[PDB]
């Protein structure tokens, strides 16, 4: 179990811990999070009590670092630090420990929901969809846009998200156009999981990773992604049928983890409605649909 | 964006632009089985591509055996189309390209857009549009060569013969789409009109009758008064 330290909190903010958040006030002695699972990414992030504007926050895995936060005035923003020392770290965490000035991080054992949601998540496949090589996290949050989205403008604080679009040259093979814009499997199979993913888990991780960027800040290229990365799969008439049982499972739990009032930003009711009721796939995702159906039936 | 009222001088600019319609590629007759179900059984169709500017129409004809062993025929049409006005577009020299290609049906903008992916600056359009040239068939000339093909072929007319001596391509798009209107709401009289005066007749190199300038006037008059009637005789007014 690791720790993230806090030097302080000079202003009000509500944080977040994977799907978990509290509010901390003005000047409240708050020294950070504690007994962070081992074994998974994790996402702390913030939105200040004054500007509701910009949710941010940072992806990392303790165990490739000690890292802490510390409100940099610079940039008016809680920033994510590496520290170096070790000896020097862990003497912090266990003054703040002692003085009992951190929250724990509150996972009921049974439960299995940031699993469930990060499964093939990868720090390494962060890193390279947020380009910060200087650090061992990565900085995330609601304005940044997509390469994708620039192509339709700063590249540096780009999401470098793989590009999907259904009516392009690598989507559609000469000779094949009819047959490559209704069956999208070459595009799926050839293009995508053999040629740029190489495997089915590299294609899972980037779409739960859009779709946890698109709940935690509200990131509107990524909310594009994540169901350009369903729609493809669903899109296509030859799919592994263990990719379809994991897809179902992948997406019964971000469905479940949606807040309920954020429904109507967040799911596209074209795609689900396509994914669900007409695509190929459209009986192959029988939990999703059940959880869909009975959570938000006037989207469907 | 979509082609409609607003822009509609647009049409007759100096830039190339062709119009793609698909309502004559599938074409067939609906009858009854020895077994009393019914079976339908596809017929010759055509693609109508026409540049209003110069009055060029490709007119590309689908024969039968295009539709021999396929599944969803009414679907297919639109990417046999989408192909076909493509294979058309690579055979023309760069300066004879469009630089618009405009469908007057919705469904195939996506068909067309990806056949011509490679063309990335020929912008595909819809219309607001309510053009008449599904009438096309009702042309004696074009009917019959579309009915007695016995393969697939493209044959290249000018739909205005040689109005464009006389006339701008505004009014010879107007006289056309107000023919071929007529014709698709009464063609029986759309055509008697056309033909009532023997004197008149349609050169062997022509579609039409040979018109003077006041004859097109009553001509024109004639179908008018044709459009409006069967408004009436349709909605009782
Ligand atoms: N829009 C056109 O087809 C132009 C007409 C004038 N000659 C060049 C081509
Ligand atoms: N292929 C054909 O000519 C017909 C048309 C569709 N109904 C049966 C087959």
């Amino acid at each position: 179990m690791n720790t993230v330290p806090f030097t302080s909190a000079p202003i009000e903010v509500t944080i977040g811990i994977d799907q978990y958040s509290f509010n901390v006030k003005e000047n409240q002695p708050f020294h950070g999070i504690k007994d962070i699972p081992i074994g998974h990414v994790h996402v702390i992030h913030f939105q200040h009590a004054d500007n509701s504007s910009m949710r941010y926050g940072y992806w990392f895995d303790c165990r490739m670092g000690n890292f802490y936060i510390q409100y940099d005035p610079k940039d008016g923003l809680y920033k994510m630090m590496e520290e170096r020392d070790g000896a020097k770290f862990e003497n912090i965490v266990h003054n703040f420990k002692e003085r009992q000035m951190m929250v724990s991080y509150p996972k009921i054992d049974e439960d299995d929901t940031w699993y469930n949601l990060t499964e093939f998540v990868q720090m390494d496949k962060i890193r390279k969809i947020v380009r910060k090589d200087e650090n061992q996290f990565s900085y995330v949050d609601s304005s940044m846009t997509t390469v994708q989205e620039n192509e339709l403008s700063d590249p540096a604080h780009s999401l470098n998200y793989t590009v999907i679009n259904f009516k392009s040259r690598e989507a559609i093979r000469p000779g094949h156009e009819m047959e490559d814009f209704l069956d999208k499997s070459y595009y799926l199979n050839t293009v995508m999981l053999q040629g740029i993913f190489k495997n089915s888990s590299n294609y899972f991780g980037e779409l739960q990773f859009a779709f946890l960027n698109a709940m935690f800040f509200g990131n509107y290229g990524s909310s594009l992604q994540w169901h350009a990365m369903i729609e493809l799969i669903c899109s296509s008439a030859t799919v592994p049928k263990h990719m379809l049982d994991k897809l179902d499972e992948i997406l019964y739990y971000q469905i479940k983890t949606l807040p309920e009032q954020y429904s109507d930003i967040l799911l596209n009711e074209r795609v689900w409605n396509i994914c669900l009721y007409s695509s190929f796939q459209k009986n192959s995702l029988h939990n999703t649909e059940k959880i869909m159906e009975n959570k938000y039936p006037e989207l469907l | 964006g979509a082609m409609n009222s607003s822009n509609y001088a647009e049409l007759f600019n100096n830039d190339i632009k062709l119009f793609v319609d698909d309502t004559n590629v599938y074409r067939v007759t609906v009858h009854k089985t020895f077994e009393g179900n019914v079976a339908t059984k596809a017929i010759n169709g055509c693609i109508f591509t026409l540049n209003p500017k110069t009055g060029h129409l490709f007119l590309k004809i689908i024969h039968t055996s295009v539709w021999a062993g396929q599944k969803r025929l009414s679907q297919l049409a639109k990417w046999k189309t989408a192909e076909e006005v493509s294979a058309l577009v690579r055979s023309l020299p760069k300066e004879e390209q469009p630089k618009q290609i405009i469908v007057t049906r919705k469904a195939m903008l996506d068909p067309l857009e990806v056949h011509m992916l490679d063309f990335p600056n020929i912008a595909i359009r819809p219309t607001e549009l309510r053009l008449p040239f599904s009438a096309a068939m009702s042309i004696d000339k074009l009917s019959d060569v579309v009915m007695k093909a016995t393969e697939p072929q493209m044959v290249l007319f000018n739909i205005y013969d040689d109005w464009l001596d006389r006339i701008s391509s505004y009014t010879a798009f107007s006289r056309l789409t107000l023919l071929l209107r007529a014709l698709k709401t009464n063609e029986e009289s759309a055509k008697m009109i056309l033909l009532s005066d023997p004197t008149i007749t349609i050169k062997s190199y022509h579609l039409w009758p040979s018109f003077t300038d006041e004859q097109w006037i009553t001509i024109e008059s004639q179908m008018r008064d044709l459009i409006l009637t069967e408004y009436g005789r349709k909605y009782n007014v």
